[PDB]
RNA sequence: GCAGUCAAGCGUUCAUAGCGACAUUGCUUUUUGAUUCUUCGAUGUCGGCUCUUCCUAUCAUACCGAAGCAGAAUUCGGUAAGCGUUGGAUUGUUCACCCACUAAUAGGGAACGUGAGCUGGGUUUAGACCGUCGUGAGACAGGUUAGUUUUACCCUACUGAUGAAUGUUACCGCAAUAGUAAUUGAACUUAGUACGAGAGGAACAGUUCAUUCGGAUAAUUGGUUUUUGCGGCUGUCUGAUCA
């Protein structure tokens, strides 16, 4: 028998097996097509993810019916202190994949990438990088021998950097240390850039800017053991099912005799590792500059922590990254933002876009307010202090 | 950019932000939130609603 | 000069299109044929300005103005208030409605002298047309229609009405406005007169499937 | 949208599936019409195809006239009571259901149209939007 | 059921653009026969629902070839299943028929896929009614009505989830290999142009959107609401008030 009315899958075959990530941080899988011309800049960037707020901007769009006239999008808005560079890593291209050679790693590691590497903190001697920092007792022959050998050697060059996670008002105190590929000309220059910049800041107003589309790798917020139905988008049955409704009715055929694959079935849903391209800046804020919030016609000093401050998160007080819709990953997790792979060519993108209002009313209920003190000169003066 | 008060409770209402109502009769009418919207389906008089504006304008609040 | 113009595939350009004496409003989504037919035959005369009204692309329909006057709705932003008065001249007097009864394009039918609107729209908004226009303002419905914007289009010359209508209020209207009347079609025999054309002392304006029975009939009525 | 519509909608929501009985809005002597079918929908397998503001369905009329009944004909809806979002930030919705019977041209049947019109379909369908009284 | 060859004829004229008699050679195993080889110390038997996969003999879509292809539309064919193949009235229906949308509403397999998945409308137990036949008991692939559908805790499969051992432990990685995803339409513009005697009347690039699918999210909007969070209301009990 064939179907009888033949309808699309559900589900989608490619994102398989759906089970839970390998870290909360999301592995960035593939950097940007490197061209030797350009300065040393890096691929990507380490953020953690705030929560969301509503932006008016003036959609400037030819052919369209909103052209020249304001609309509300949501942006998110993903925290960001300055990255921490503490070590590069070159790779030789075997037949088998790009092997890393060496890694260098800095003289002064910080608390928080010696934390990295203790399950128990507290117990620990905290012994971490202490012969290994006895290599700068002399003049660091070992460590230029060793930059002398990726300079030598090593196709591609990788940067370990850190987020410093102690400007974060999560409550983590451990620093997540991840891989960041460089893009610079002639591999001796990347190299030399890094050795430059061991443990130095890393601004996003150098890797990001305004308007440009990336890329953002996170983990997906998750939920459990889900069974087939919400997991997968499956119809219920009918009201009338003996032994549970909320199933797939038939699994398979006869023959094969064995379930296939391709089925739905009940598990894990959450917690993958999602890649999600195209989405576009709107801002790139400054902690020290201070009114993140104002723009050319909002005018009045705020900045982009809502009344009540981000629901389970806390207060943006560092750089931040803004940009065009949802993004994968839930509040207070550890983001990886791309530069894009491909030079795009799209009209929605390359579009100069520049905010007109940032909603900054509380996220905690129906918002009234924006500022509090807006709030003061509307409700007045109360039982309290006056 | 406008920020058109409510209709029922006073409020100002920020962009992207509440809900707009059509009587049939083409008067247009706003709501804040669902509050005041859901006690607009109740036909509730806002001169008796302890916390509009209609209300502290009525018995000279503040 | 009757000439043949769509509006993207619309043989209506009265919904999309507002000619008065001094201004002309068009709506900004067009091919340069659409603004050829009014770039080729005004020229340097009048300021033609691209617009838009409440967020709407039928401003013909949307708004009401004569020589002297512009009246816009109220859901129309600052940007295109803006824009109108900077770009039409000192004379014109532009000032938004309150209303909620219609839209202005469908009750007001007027001219230089005699203004013409909607039975249902109050003494309020008849003292602010009064004022604004400059022009004494009275009460009447062509055959029934109580939309004579959308079933009469009016000049200072003469005027069109909607087909099937009676010899007596067309006598009515011709003491009235002290204009004579054709009861006539438009657009191969469309029903709504006012929208399928505009009209002014220079130009009429109509669509591409208007018959050369129509349009000489057209082009003798308002005497261009 | 469709065959013989003007302007491209933007997309909102679908508040009148097939079944629907929705309040004819102007002087043509039908008192309510009777939603079919709609105009432009898609093929998915037990999903109904809902209509919209702006949209054209096919419609007949179980009330009003006898002349209009038992005769399946266009029609065109001006009010939607499932409140959809613009792009302009606000989410509105109307009182009640409506349409307006019309040919399948677009070209509208009777002459005036009566209560609140949504501007976007008086922006789609140019013949509503002379017979309308309040947009928006 | 599908496909060839031959070729008399049809097709203004012309066997073969498309058709094709009279014949003749196959493929198929979704019909139905024929057989009865396994199962009668029982493989649960119709259909709908549900969901996955495969097949092309391709209805649509991609690129093309022929024409009795001027344009439009249509017909015949090639590579191709990648991707889609619908909403309803009646019937238990498979089948069918209309209404209507659509780009299109192509045809099939998988123990006539699928009942420890469902339903049980049908057929096929026991009650009853009628017509017919039979002397009667009863008989009707004749019609109508009411009629219990059991078990998974095992092994496998699949879906997720851990895990000993390779000196320990941690951190950043590489990649074999396995899967994969996007989809189609409409409007403006080209353009009332080309092609056309006229009637009619496109396409390529560009723009803005939309259908179906998919993955995510929660600012705003709607739902849920045992924050029993705040208010109110009933009946009764705390002597009343308060709670």
């Amino acid at each position: 028998s064939h179907r009888k009315y033949e309808a699309p899958r559900h589900g989608h075959l490619g994102f398989l097996p759906r089970k839970r990530a390998a870290s909360i941080r999301a592995r960035v899988k593939a950097f940007p097509k490197d061209d030797r011309s350009k300065p040393v800049a890096l691929t990507s960037f380490l953020g953690y993810k705030a929560g969301m707020t509503t932006i008016v901007r003036d959609l400037d769009r030819p052919g369209s019916k909103f052209h020249k006239r304001e609309v509300v999008e949501a942006v998110t808005v993903v925290d960001t202190p300055p990255v921490v560079v503490v070590g590069v890593v070159g790779y030789v291209e075997t037949p088998r994949g790009l092997r890393s050679l060496t890694t260098v790693w800095a003289e002064h590691l910080s608390d928080e990438v010696k934390r990295r590497f203790y399950k128990n903190w507290y117990k620990s001697k905290k012994k971490a990088f202490t012969k290994y920092s006895a290599k700068y007792a002399q003049d660091g022959a070992g460590i230029e021998r060793e930059l002398a050998r990726i300079k030598k050697y090593a196709s591609v060059v990788r940067v370990l950097v850190h987020t410093q996670i102690r400007k974060t008002p999560l409550a983590q105190k451990k620093a997540h240390l991840a891989e960041i590929q460089l893009n610079g000309g002639s591999i001796s220059e990347k190299v030399d850039w890094a050795r430059e910049h061991f443990e130095k800041t890393v601004a996003v107003d150098s890797v990001f800017e305004q308007n440009e589309m990336i890329d953002a790798i996170a983990v997906t917020k998750g939920h459990g053991f889900e069974g087939v139905t919400h997991r997968w988008g499956t119809k219920k049955l009918p009201r009338k099912t003996h032994r549970g409704l909320r199933k797939v009715a038939c699994i398979g055929a006869w023959h094969p005799a064995h379930v296939m694959w391709s089925v739905a079935r009940a598990g894990q849903r959450g917690y993958h590792s999602r890649t999600s391209i195209n989405h576009k800046i709107y801002r790139v804020g400054k902690g020290d500059d201070e009114a993140n919030g104002a723009t050319s016609f909002d005018r009045t000093k705020k900045t982009i922590t809502p009344m009540g401050g981000f629901v389970h998160y806390g207060e943006i007080k560092n750089d931040f990254i803004m940009v065009k819709g949802c993004i994968p990953g839930n509040r207070k997790r550890i983001v990886t933002l791309r530069k894009s792979l491909y030079t795009n060519t799209s009209r929605k993108a390359l579009e100069e876009v520049s905010l007109k209002w940032i909603d900054t009313a509380s996220k905690f209920g129906k918002g009234r307010f924006q500022t509090p003190a807006e709030k003061h000169a509307f409700m007045g003066t109360l039982k309290k202090d006056l | 950019m406008k920020v058109e008060i409510d209709s029922f409770s006073g409020a100002k209402i920020y962009p992207g932000r509440g809900t707009l109502f059509v009587r049939g009769d083409s008067k247009i009418f706003r709501f804040q939130n669902s509050k005041s919207a859901s006690l607009f389906k109740q036909r509730k008089n806002p001169r008796r609603i302890a916390w509009t504006v209609l209300f502290r304008k009525h018995h000279k609040k503040g | 000069m009757a000439t043949r113009t769509q509006f993207e595939n619309s043989n209506e350009i009265g919904v999309f299109s507002k000619l008065t004496n001094t201004y002309c409003l068009v709506a900004v989504g067009g091919s340069e044929n659409f603004y050829s037919a009014f770039e080729a035959e005004l020229g340097d005369a009048i300021p033609i300005v691209h617009t838009t009204i409440a967020g709407t692309r039928i401003i013909g329909r949307m708004t009401a103005g004569n020589r002297r006057g512009l009246l816009v709705p109220t859901q129309t932003t600052d940007q295109e208030l803006q824009h109108l008065r900077n770009s039409l001249p000192d004379s014109v007097k532009i000032q938004r409605v309150e209303e909620r009864l219609s839209a202005l394009g469908n009750v007001i039918c007027c001219n230089d002298y005699v203004a013409l609107v909607h039975p249902d729209i109050d003494r309020e908004t008849e003292e602010l047309i009064s004022d604004v226009l400059g022009v004494e303002v009275f009460r009447q419905t062509i055959s029934g229609n109580i939309l004579v914007g959308s079933y009469c289009s009016l000049s200072n010359q003469g005027g069109l009405v909607h087909p099937q209508t009676s010899v007596q209020d067309q006598e009515e209207l011709s003491s009235l406005l002290q204009v004579p009347l054709v009861a006539g079609t438009v657009n191969r025999g469309s029903s709504v007169v006012g929208a399928g054309m505009v009209v002014n002392d220079y130009l009429a304006v109509t669509g591409l499937d208007t018959t050369a029975p129509e349009l000489s009939v057209i082009e003798s009525i308002f005497r261009l | 949208s469709g065959n013989g519509a003007q302007g491209t909608k933007f997309r909102i929501s679908l508040g009148l599936p097939v079944g629907a009985i929705m309040n004819c809005a102007d002087n043509s002597g039908a008192r309510n019409l009777y939603i079919i079918a709609v105009k432009g929908s898609g093929s998915r397998l037990n999903r109904l195809p809902a209509a919209s503001l702006g949209d054209m369905v096919m419609a007949t009329v179980k009330k009003g006239k006898p002349e209009l009944r038992k005769k399946v004909m266009p029609a065109i809806v001006v009010r939607q009571a499932k409140s959809w979002r613009r792009r302009d930030g606000v989410f509105l919705y109307f009182e009640d259901n409506a349409g307006v019977i019309a040919n399948p041209k677009g070209e509208m049947k009777g002459s005036a149209i009566t209560g609140p019109v949504g501007k976007e379909c008086a922006d789609l369908w140019p013949r509503v939007a002379s017979n309308s009284g309040v947009v928006v």
